[PDB]
RNA sequence: GUUGACCUCGGAUCAGGUAGGAGGACCCGCUGAACUUAAGCAUAUCAAUAAGCGGAGGAAAAGAAACCAACAGGGAUUGC
RNA sequence: UGGGCGAGGCUCCUUCUGAGUUCCCUGGAACGGGACGCCACAGAGGGUGAGAGCCCCGUAUAGUUGGAAGCCAAGCCUGUGU
RNA sequence: AGAGACCGAUAGCGCACAAGUAGAGUGAUCGAAAGAUGAAAAGCACUUUGAAAAGAGGGUUAAAUAGCACGUGAAAUUGUU
RNA sequence: GCGUGAGCCCGGGUCGAACGGCCUCUAGUGCAGAUCUUGGUGGUAGUAGCAAAUACUUCAAUGAGAACUUGAAGGACCGAAGUGGGGAAAGGUUCCAUGUGAACAGCGGUUGGACAUGGGUUAGUCGAUCCUAAGCCAUAGGGAAGUUCCGUUUCAAAGGGGCACUCGUGCCCCGUGUGGCGAAAGGGAAGCCGGUUAAUAUUCCGGCACCUGGAUGUGGGUUUUGCGCGGCAACGCAACUGAA
RNA sequence: AUAGGGUUUAAUGGCCGGAAGAGCCCGACACUUCUGUCGGGUCCGGUGCGCUCUCGACGUCCCUUGAAAAUCCGCGGGAGGGAAUAAUUCUCACGCCAGGUCGUACUCAUAACCGCAGCAGGUCCCCAAGGUGAACAGCCUCUGGUUGAUAGAACAAUGUAG
RNA sequence: AAACUUUCAACAACGGAUCUCUUGGUUCUGGCAUCGAUGAAGAACGCAGCGAAAUGCGAUAAGUAAUGUGAAUUGCAGAAUUCCGUGAAUCAUCGAAUCUUUGAACGCACAUUGCGCCCGCCGGUAUUCCGGCGGGCAUGCCUGUUCGAGCGUCAU
């Protein structure tokens, strides 16, 4: 055990996973460790709050739920200002 | 040389439309190949020229649009995008006419004793 | 290794890409206090994952 | 391959014997193309207004 | 105390039984018609060690 | 026999539809601890609580008596 | 005990709003000190080369320019018993 | 959206800054440091010693006892008189 | 200068925009210690030390400056189970050229795997792609309040082949069986020599070949005894019908 | 059986093509360079418990007998189809067309991987010259590779190694 | 007597306390109810005249259309517009579009930019082979249509 021991790490446990990005996919298993996959349901859990911010809504592009609430003050209307050009 | 003003854009019909976007295709790819090793007022004509071919697109597809609405008019069916988009939950509330129908014999009774208008006084 | 995946192939290229310094106008702006690419990695000195 | 000769006879209206490709480490795709013995590319590259 | 020696072989994980070198069970034909009420007969082609 | 019905059970890239995931501060259920207190400790206490699991809304749940009372009788539900 | 009109009123957005850069001293620069004035249903707040009601944006009051869609409703006009 | 007998850069949220970032771990996860030149860059032309970094003159400014190691510049510790 | 005391007040120097007295109200309100928390700095001290792997030397060139930069000439070591010539895992531009102040290379540095700007990896034949092994996961079904556990042919109505029509939509046979993932060292269709670049080649250039798949024509073969002849034989030759 | 005569599986064997036109070694002329041109030669035998790789026929050991699938071929059978002026489903010779997608630079270690680092540690394989000698032992040399580990002067004690 | 050690002041160092400042936190009150198979939240790769990050956007890529305002942008360059009308801007508003590879993720798979099937069009002599372009093929359940199985069963 020791440095002796350390040079015969040159194997990966862990991969690049398809859904988080990160690097903690099981390749024997074949199941991330950070987010679930390939279940439906994402990993969460209530015993580390600090986990749970880091990945929460609005940490992202929000590329359409950003929209939404500038059309819910207009009412979610559809067609043109009377008298446009087109 | 120069934009291509939407403002004239419109007043076209769709053969002469996707000409233009023919030619504009091209030298924008020409203008490229000489780019290497020069550099002056002509690098304000790609930005020029990119532009331009997005407003024609845009018009192509308008147009395309605001037909294909006019014949599917006075049908039960209309393809997906086309259908309004409001929301999830607002496309699966009751409408109108079914969330204000009544029994008959409740609106027997509303016909006879409604809600009257009266005053007590002093 | 020489034999490699697009996946481990395309991603490497991203991380070379970004590791050259700031240019030179960027200091003479109105208003900035950028100094110095904070984000310099070096094969000798830090391993990326993968 | 078979996207890369079809575009260059529609746009250049050269011929090709074969074509060869890789991935340049940056990210983006480099194609060697040797045209026909009849046809000369010297001066093709100079009426095409490639630098010469 | 944990589990014993002879409680563990139940789990069946190092204590199975290697079968890549067998190729089939030894049994008899199965009950038929020919043979409850006449007989059959066949030739012996290898006599072989499992 | 021929032919036409009935009941049950299936096929189809048949016509038209619908469910999953996120969020979960507040709300409706299930499951379910120990540290701690008793100057020790086992019933008890912390607690019908934390963690785990299922399902909704702008509020949810509750609700027009198989009720409270023993009076000269009150009159759906919720909160202070 | 059916149908149809409907003044007028209320919500939302958008046009505009009072009065010193007067004189002298200190200072790189008055928004400071001294003298004389003006506005105030407006002396909340911020900027401008230092503590600014009157230099600038805003602030108070009811009105005013223009526009869109739903409500509420005074009071009228008309059918009728299988 | 409006407010306070609240904190004032070791305080107040872990984050007033390209902060859930840089970095550590095979992994679940752990997780910082870092605000202030001047009203205006007017951010030191030109000469001279040096291989160069820089120095000495001379300049800009109300001030360079404000020179991009920049407002004010305390103590421990150090140099010269 | 004042007070027994905690403390209060004034003079001089530096600096640049806000701050006190008096009576009430309010609190995150007074430091030398807790092997206290975070940051900073000393004595020890120019001290311990920079000693395995046999080893360096003369002249010239470059340069502000040369023991550890370059050329030539001597002297040595590794001594084919190498300090040689190529690869798998892992690293990710460290590869090549031109230039360079500081920082890094525990001495120096003109040199560098460091710093700055440009350039470099070509395949029908080499690998992946195809098949299965130990093993993993869907389907039929049964458990569990539930996240999910078991199950891999099991108490299942589980499949694919041919033909013709003007035109797809009409016919006709067979049926015990019916999924995917899993090897750059296992199984497996096919490329060799010469030359070439500052940096790649069994790929690029020149010459000479091969494999699979898909279309079609000439030469030769066979047949009027309709689907070839010879040798006692082992068998021979350029071909020489063959569905379930 | 011996003996005489025949058929056949197996070239990394002999000869000819490919192929000397190539590569290599000498000699004689040319000159700012773009540039070179022209001559000759490229043979014949021997040896072995030698080293290395590969193929073949025998033998020994076991209460141990030493994977599966895709893929490709032959045979049994006799469905169907087909000429006398041509027809032909001839696995024979020659000829026509096409072959997509991703990896390929460099190190593989007393400096490019893991040990906090440019760390005397650890990390799977291929090729393998001459002499002494039983020998991949130890000691010396050739091809190829290094001359890199902070240096100069003096020689007390006490040390570490011989 | 110097040197050396120690104490104080002046000027110069090392270090970042103190005073003053603040486009940031923290707590209370008030108003509103709006994600997703019509592809959400999250992840990856790309886009600028000169960009690495942050911010913004998707091959129409540091944006396009439409409405309003009415002369800029700025580190440099370049031109643009100049208000006649044909309209500057990282402006404000926002009712029409685009939206790569992925993700509940949906032809089968994925540690592979892997391997298939169906329909139509265009090329190469082509219903069958190869290439290019466009549109499709997941599972549970409900309603209806259509084609079927069973001596479960009724009538000639
Ligand atoms: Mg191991
Ligand atoms: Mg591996
Ligand atoms: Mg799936
Ligand atoms: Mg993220
Ligand atoms: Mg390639
Ligand atoms: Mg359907
Ligand atoms: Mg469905
Ligand atoms: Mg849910
Ligand atoms: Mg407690
Ligand atoms: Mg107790
Ligand atoms: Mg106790
Ligand atoms: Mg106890
Ligand atoms: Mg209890
Ligand atoms: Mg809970
Ligand atoms: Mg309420
Ligand atoms: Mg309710
Ligand atoms: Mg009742
Ligand atoms: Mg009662
Ligand atoms: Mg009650
Ligand atoms: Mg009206
Ligand atoms: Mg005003
Ligand atoms: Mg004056
Ligand atoms: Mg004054
Ligand atoms: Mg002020
Ligand atoms: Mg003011
Ligand atoms: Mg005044
Ligand atoms: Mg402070
Ligand atoms: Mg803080
Ligand atoms: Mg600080
Ligand atoms: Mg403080
Ligand atoms: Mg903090
Ligand atoms: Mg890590
Ligand atoms: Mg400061
Ligand atoms: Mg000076
Ligand atoms: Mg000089
Ligand atoms: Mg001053
Ligand atoms: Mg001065
Ligand atoms: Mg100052
Ligand atoms: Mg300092
Ligand atoms: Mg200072
Ligand atoms: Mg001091
Ligand atoms: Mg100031
Ligand atoms: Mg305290
Ligand atoms: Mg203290
Ligand atoms: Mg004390
Ligand atoms: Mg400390
Ligand atoms: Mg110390
Ligand atoms: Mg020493
Ligand atoms: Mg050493
Ligand atoms: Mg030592
Ligand atoms: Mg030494
Ligand atoms: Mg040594
Ligand atoms: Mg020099
Ligand atoms: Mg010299
Ligand atoms: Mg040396
Ligand atoms: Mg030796
Ligand atoms: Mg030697
Ligand atoms: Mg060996
Ligand atoms: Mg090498
Ligand atoms: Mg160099
Ligand atoms: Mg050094
Ligand atoms: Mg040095
Ligand atoms: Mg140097
Ligand atoms: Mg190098
Ligand atoms: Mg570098
Ligand atoms: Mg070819
Ligand atoms: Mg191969
Ligand atoms: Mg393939
Ligand atoms: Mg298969
Ligand atoms: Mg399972
Ligand atoms: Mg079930
Ligand atoms: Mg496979
Ligand atoms: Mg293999
Ligand atoms: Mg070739
Ligand atoms: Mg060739
Ligand atoms: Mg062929
Ligand atoms: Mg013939
Ligand atoms: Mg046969
Ligand atoms: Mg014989
Ligand atoms: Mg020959
Ligand atoms: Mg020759
Ligand atoms: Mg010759
Ligand atoms: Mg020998
Ligand atoms: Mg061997
Ligand atoms: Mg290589
Ligand atoms: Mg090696
Ligand atoms: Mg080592
Ligand atoms: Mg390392
Ligand atoms: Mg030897
Ligand atoms: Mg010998
Ligand atoms: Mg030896
Ligand atoms: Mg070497
Ligand atoms: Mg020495
Ligand atoms: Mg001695
Ligand atoms: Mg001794
Ligand atoms: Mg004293
Ligand atoms: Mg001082
Ligand atoms: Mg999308
Ligand atoms: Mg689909
Ligand atoms: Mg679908
Ligand atoms: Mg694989
Ligand atoms: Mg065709
Ligand atoms: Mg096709
Ligand atoms: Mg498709
Ligand atoms: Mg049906
Ligand atoms: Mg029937
Ligand atoms: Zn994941």
């Amino acid at each position: 055990k020791g440095t002796s021991s350390f040079g015969k790490r040159h194997n990966k446990t862990h991969g690049l996973c398809r859904r988080c990005g990160r690097r903690s996919l099981h390749n024997q298993k074949k199941v991330c460790a950070s987010c679930g996959y390939p279940a439906a349901k994402t990993r969460k859990y209530n015993w580390s709050e600090k986990a749970k911010r880091r990945k929460v809504t609005g940490t992202g592009r929000m590329r359409y739920l950003s929209t939404v609430p500038r059309r819910f003050k207009n009412g979610f209307r559809t067609g043109v200002p009377k008298g446009a050009r087109g | 040389n120069g934009k291509v003003k939407a403002g004239q854009l419109w007043s076209k019909n769709k053969e002469e439309l996707t000409k233009i976007l023919g030619e504009l295709k091209t030298e924008l790819s020409q203008l490229r190949i000489q780019k290497i090793s020069s550099s002056g007022a002509k690098l304000n004509k790609i930005h020029d020229l990119r532009k331009s071919i997005a407003r024609v697109l845009t018009v192509i597809n308008a147009k395309q649009r605001a037909q294909l609405r006019l014949f599917y008019k006075n049908k039960k069916y209309l393809p997906l995008d086309l259908r309004p988009k409001l929301t999830r939950a607002l496309r699966r509330r009751l409408s109108k006419e079914d969330a204000s129908r009544v029994l008959e014999k409740t609106k027997k009774r509303l016909t006879h004793f409604p809600q009257r208008k009266y005053a007590v006084k002093a | 290794p020489s034999h490699k995946t697009f996946r481990i192939k395309q991603k490497l290229a991203k991380a070379q890409k970004q590791n050259r310094p700031i240019p030179q106008w960027i200091r003479l702006r109105t208003g900035n206090t950028i100094r110095y690419n904070a984000k310099r990695r070096h094969w000798r000195k830090t391993r990326l994952g993968l | 391959k078979a996207q890369i000769k079809q575009a260059l006879k529609k746009l250049y209206d050269i011929d090709t014997v074969k074509i060869n490709t890789l991935i340049r480490p940056d990210g983006t795709k480099k194609a060697f193309a040797r045209l026909t013995p009849d046809v000369d590319a010297l001066d093709i590259a100079a009426t095409k207004l490639g630098l010469v | 105390g944990r589990v014993i020696r002879n409680q563990r072989k139940g789990r069946g994980s190092v204590f199975t039984a290697h079968t890549r070198l067998r190729k089939a069970p030894a049994k008899f034909r199965p009950l038929d018609y020919a043979e409850r009420h006449g007989y059959i007969r066949g030739i012996v082609k290898e006599i072989i060690h499992d």
